């Protein structure tokens, strides 16, 4: 059915064409590399502006109707999980890798053939970075690099007015989750939230739960010791429903009663929390000022307010339990905390519920404070970096160093390998090279520099001059050897670089034809 | 490349394969279209003397260099 | 005015016949590159704009549907074989149009098409004695036990794989995961699961069925995770708190009638929350998600409770447990209830995996895979699933011929020279016959990326010398004995495969006129 208007080609025509859409969204994003690349102003479709040079935020936003450009846009979807800086890297290599394939095409090579020798040069690369790597933190967990490397690549984000004071909070909440002896972190447990309003200084690392509500009173305690946590779905006062109220008198004689039930209930329910010892009283709606009275009194602490899905969240973390009814009141399904306190920023009444365990635990949540929304969401971001940048640095202390040293050195060990190669598959591995030394080249070419004579005069220091792996001065500091200017990328993240970049090529050098049927 | 091409070999697989032969040989292994196959010519007794590929170097560079410095031509009359 | 046809399309003859080669011609492009593990891919968009990447031959023909009447005969033959097989459907396809396309020329010199039926069904049946002759029985060749052939044949589909290293792990668990089914062996039953991370050979092969398990709601230091013999409960029933499927909602002014609501509201959930106990579950799950609140009550009554499960993974445990997956939890009784004999929460990859061991109706397993990235998985998801079925294959049926075109050329050089001993105009199509099975062992040098001509002389000059077995060899670009080299196939499998392929062509052939009611 509907064959007409068929999409029916196939061959090199078809390929090329492939190789085409891969190129466009490569160029696209090749001027976007490094610190020195060039913005993407992105329009929504509800009329909003942005503008930002996040490879990928950039990818997310670009909605490319043409299936290949739709695979190259999952891969990045999986990348951010496992690299998170070289996003950039993959799809401009994937289109360099595209690119002088096409060169290949003409001398009468196969695609599966391509295929075979780019995974054949992607292990040469993959085994030449381990022999160039180096470690930091080996033997001994230390916090003072983990720092200082990560504090560099913040810098070009719009966190670089209070890069440092972002480091040091990445650093505590991977150590709070995850322990560095095992070296297995979970990048879920570190959440992410902000709020318009104050510095992007006034960042916090909440060890625990954290959700934006004030207590009953501002006579509450400020810090709250006993570990006697209950959380309910009514306060502790004549109940009210969740959802709505719609207050409707009928006459007097009812009326007169609700009076009634205030004095009976205002006692009885905080009477409760004696009964059972809570001190801490979560619950979803809040209360009057009428319980405030009886609370301030005993010392009793209580939130108001809460939402639906924040109470779930601190049972969780606390590991309490919800009391959706006063009869299912008891001492076991109380939460337990450390000290719970309320942080006032300042001249703004925030008044944000600080529920933490007075140790290291297993959840952690990074509240992003600042003055623009636009700066908080890219710096939102930039943070996300210094996390899968400290995982990776935890999970394996080798790293390489970054400025395209390590793309400039494998391409001479796949060059000399190439070598070694008696079949078509040499002209395969010498393209791999070539393509490899696109992420260099266009470091230098966003930085306002010849690209060829930068490529080239760093490549020739590499043999010449010295043998370890020298990069591209991109931000016009002293010189080249980044490993002075400390600029340093994860072993980890180099090697799924071009491992996901190369296992997108032969993705798409094995299709040769997109069929779909047209309407007629 | 050429050479094979018209030896009915395949001009990728012959020129790759004697690189690699170049690499780790010398200069002998070249394609012979007497027998239809690369050989080791030094034993086929298939040679030229040294000028015919110095001077091919020579002169042809010599007009690609000339080739490359043309700028424009100017019709005159 | 008056007419005869008025709108009845109709035409007969030889342009006709020829005009349904080249229309079936159609159908073998759009698979011709997917022949073999190594064949290219192929990219289908639906109307909605989803997407579909495969280089199964049956999936691309089922989503092509094509409207011109003699390729649905090809279709509908290629449907038939994977119905009936599951596999052979490019084979099919590829010589069907081949046929067709040798004897194209000679329907143009006016050949007639019974003539040429009469020569596809000759040389089939030659074909087919040819099989049975030379085939050859492998039960117990060399006393070495099945466990071992198996795993030979399992690792030559992954061999030069993504997983080449260690592929002697991944070829045990082909073997095990076939070994633990029934009698009854079906590719559907074993499933297969994908976990991101760690290394290729961490990949688990749970024996029941396994699931990610992404409920992480409260319920730990309760609930326990061994159960001798529980009552496995399957629902899609959402018992959270704040759900949009069990909830109140009143309004009214008197605070007093909001003391009933409140505690109506969770009264309901009670109800229903009683009526999973009274019924006796043990093991409950359900696929739509689960609350904290509800997890305590099966906390306090020393329950147990994991949601979140695919309804997938739910209903192959079903079929391996033997229950039944009811909506509403009124109904829930011990005729839906389930069984297992060992049930344990593992620590897979440090995430936790729920499984059900040693089920009563336990026709089904599961393979969890690990590797660095969803390529290095789907990669081996692919050949994974043709491993099991060639061990799927070999036990059943125990006579085999060599692969890779190795058979293909066979009858290529026994039709051949029986053609020169059969005069009249049964020479020229029974030669023809034979020429159109070099295409299999052709494409697969040509989706290799060989070169086919230097393989095709050199492999057919092999079989004239005494050769019967050597064959292509997609890994290295050299002739290769497939037999030696375990590259087997079932006999019966490739003779059904002749048989529906000289019948769809036949049926194009026995064709000479379309007839079109106009509508
Ligand atoms: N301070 C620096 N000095 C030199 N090169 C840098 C510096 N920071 C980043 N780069 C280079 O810029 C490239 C892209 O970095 P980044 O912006 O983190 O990733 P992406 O461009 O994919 O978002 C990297 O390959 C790295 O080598
Ligand atoms: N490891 C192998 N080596 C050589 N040939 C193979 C190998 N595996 C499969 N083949 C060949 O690929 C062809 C197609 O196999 P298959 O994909 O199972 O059927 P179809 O292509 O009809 O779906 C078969 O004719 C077989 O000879």
């Amino acid at each position: 059915k509907d064959q007409d208007r068929k999409s029916r080609l196939m061959g090199l025509e078809a390929l090329k064409s492939h190789i085409m859409a891969a190129k466009a969204v490569a160029n696209t994003m090749r001027t976007s590399l490094g610190p020195n690349g060039l913005d993407k102003m992105m329009v929504d479709k509800d009329g909003d502006v942005t503008v930002t040079n996040d490879g990928a935020t950039i990818l997310s936003m670009m909605d490319v109707d043409h299936q290949i450009a739709k695979l190259m846009v999952e891969l990045s979807k999986s990348q951010d999980d496992e690299i998170g800086d070289g996003t950039t890297g993959v799809v401009v290599l994937a289109g360099a890798l595209l690119e002088e394939a096409e060169q290949l095409l003409d001398r009468g090579i196969h695609p599966i053939r391509i295929a075979d020798g780019y995974e054949q040069a992607a292990r040469v690369a993959i085994e030449h970075l381990d022999k160039i790597s180096d470690s930091v933190l080996v033997d001994i967990k230390d916090t003072e690099p983990l720092i200082q490397t990560a504090k560099t690549t913040l810098g070009s984000k719009v966190v670089n007015s209070c890069h440092r004071q972002m480091a040091e909070i990445a650093v505590n909440a991977v150590l709070t989750v995850a322990d560095m002896e095992r070296r297995d972190v979970d990048f879920e447990l570190i959440k992410v939230e902000g709020k318009v309003g104050g510095r992007l200084e006034d960042t916090k690392l909440i060890k625990g739960v954290i959700v934006d509500k004030d207590f009953s009173h501002p006579q509450m305690p400020k810090k709250v010791e006993d570990a006697k946590i209950a959380i309910l779905t009514c306060p502790f006062e004549p109940p009210k429903p969740k959802t709505k109220h719609k207050l409707d008198v009928t006459s007097v004689e009812d009326y007169k009663a609700l009076q009634k039930y205030e004095k009976e209930k205002f006692e009885e329910m905080i009477q409760q929390i004696k009964e059972t010892g809570a001190n801490l009283a979560i619950c979803q709606w809040g209360f009057d000022d009428e319980a405030n009275h009886l609370l301030l009194q005993n010392n009793l602490p209580a939130v108001r307010w809460v939402g639906g899905p924040e109470i779930e969240l601190i049972a969780i973390a606390t590991g309490g339990r919800i009391v959706p009814r006063f009869s299912e009141l008891t001492a076991e399904k109380l939460g337990f905390a450390g000290l719970v306190q309320e942080i006032s920023f300042g001249t703004t009444k925030d008044k944000m519920l600080v529920i933490e365990q007075c140790k290291n635990s297993r959840a952690v949540t990074i509240f992003i404070r600042g003055g623009n929304k636009m700066i908080i969401e890219e710096a939102k971001r930039s943070l996300h970096d210094a996390l899968c940048v400290i995982r990776n640095l935890i999970r394996d202390n080798r790293v390489v160093y970054g400025g395209g040293a390590a793309e400039i050195s494998c391409a001479l060990a796949v060059s000399q390998e190439a070598d070694k190669c008696p079949t078509l598959e040499q002209y395969a591995m010498r393209a791999f090279a070539d393509a490899l030394e696109v992420i260099p080249m266009a470091l230098s070419e966003n930085s306002g520099m010849n690209p060829i004579q930068t490529m080239t005069e760093v490549r020739a220091r590499q043999v010449k001059e010295m043998n370890p792996a020298l990069g591209i001065d991109c931000l016009h500091k002293g010189t080249n050897d980044m490993k002075q200017q400390h600029v340093i990328e994860t072993l980890i993240g180099k090697k799924q670089q071009i491992s996901l970049a190369t296992q997108m090529v032969r993705m798409i050098l094995k299709i040769d034809d997109i069929r779909k049927p047209g309407e007629s | 490349s050429t050479l094979a091409e018209n030896a009915g070999l395949n001009p990728i697989s012959t020129v790759t394969e004697l690189r690699n032969r170049h690499a780790q040989g010398e200069k002998t292994a070249g394609i012979n279209v007497r027998k239809g196959g690369i050989s080791n010519i030094l034993e086929e007794l298939v040679v030229q003397p040294l000028l015919v590929s110095v001077s091919a170097l020579t002169l042809a560079t010599e007009t690609v260099r000339s080739i490359l410095k043309i700028d424009d031509v100017v019709n005159t009359r | 005015v008056i007419l005869l046809k008025e709108g009845t399309d109709s035409s007969q003859g030889i342009p006709q016949l020829v005009s349904n080669i080249s229309a079936c011609q159609v159908i073998a492009e759009a698979v011709r590159t997917t022949l073999g593990p190594r064949g290219m891919d192929k990219l289908i968009v639906d109307g909605r704009g989803k997407a579909t990447i495969s280089n199964d031959g049956a999936t691309i023909l089922k989503l092509l549907d094509v409207v011109h009447p003699a390729a649905k005969t090809l279709v509908d033959i290629a449907k038939s074989q994977d119905a009936e097989v599951g596999d052979g459907t490019t084979s099919v396809t590829l010589l069907a149009a081949e046929f067709l396309k040798q004897v194209k020329p000679y329907v143009e010199e006016g050949l007639h098409p019974q003539i040429i039926i009469r020569a596809f069904r000759t040389a089939t049946q030659l074909a087919v004695n040819k099989i049975k002759e030379i085939a050859v029985t492998v039960k117990k060749a060399d006393k070495v036990e099945q466990r071992k052939l198996l795993e030979k044949c399992a690792m030559t589909a992954l061999s030069s794989k993504l997983i080449s290293q260690q592929k002697a792990f991944f070829a045990k668990m082909v073997v095990d995961a076939v070994m633990m089914l029934d009698d009854l062996l079906q590719l559907k039953m074993i499933g297969i699961k994908k976990v991101q991370g760690g290394a290729l050979e961490d990949s688990q092969l749970v024996a029941g069925v396994a699931f990610k398990k992404t409920f992480s709601y409260a319920g730990f230091e309760m609930q326990p995770k061994k159960y001798h013999n529980p009552k496995i409960a399957l629902l899609n029933v959402e018992l959270e708190l704040k759900a949009e499927k069990d909830n109140a909602e009143i309004r009214v002014h008197t605070v007093e009638d909001y003391q009933a609501i409140v505690d109506a509201e969770w009264n309901i959930l009670y109800d229903k929350l009683e009526k999973i106990h009274h019924s006796g579950a043990k093991v409950v799950s359900s696929k739509l998600p689960i609350g904290d609140v509800a997890t305590q009550y099966f906390a306090d009554r020393d329950m147990f409770c994991a949601g979140r499960v695919p309804e997938e993974d739910l209903k192959r445990t079903m079929m391996a447990c033997g229950g039944s997956i009811q909506t509403s939890v009124n109904a829930l009784s011990a005729d839906v209830l389930g069984r297992c004999q060992v049930f344990e929460e593992t620590q897979i990859g440090g995430e936790r995996y729920n499984f059900f061991t040693g089920c009563p109706k336990a026709k089904t397993c599961t393979f969890i895979l690990r590797g660095g990235a969803e390529q290095f998985m789907e990669e081996t998801e692919r050949s994974l699933h043709d491993a099991i079925m060639i061990v799927r294959r070999a036990i059943k049926n125990d006579s085999v011929v060599a692969g890779g075109g190795a058979i293909e050329m066979e009858l290529s050089k026994y039709l051949r020279d029986y053609s020169r001993t059969i005069p009249g105009k049964q020479q020229l199509l029974i030669g023809a016959y034979a020429k159109a099975l070099e295409i299999i062992p052709r494409q697969l040098c040509d989706n290799a990326g060989f070169d086919a001509t230097n393989i095709l002389n050199k492999l057919r000059a092999r079989h004239a010398q005494g050769g019967t077995w050597y064959g292509v060899d997609i890994n290295n670009e050299d002739i290769a004995d497939n037999f030696e080299a375990f590259v087997w196939e079932p006999a019966m499998v490739r003779i059904n495969a002749l048989t529906a392929a000289s019948e769809a062509a036949c049926l194009i052939v026995s064709v000479d006129e379309t007839i079109k009611n106009p509508r």
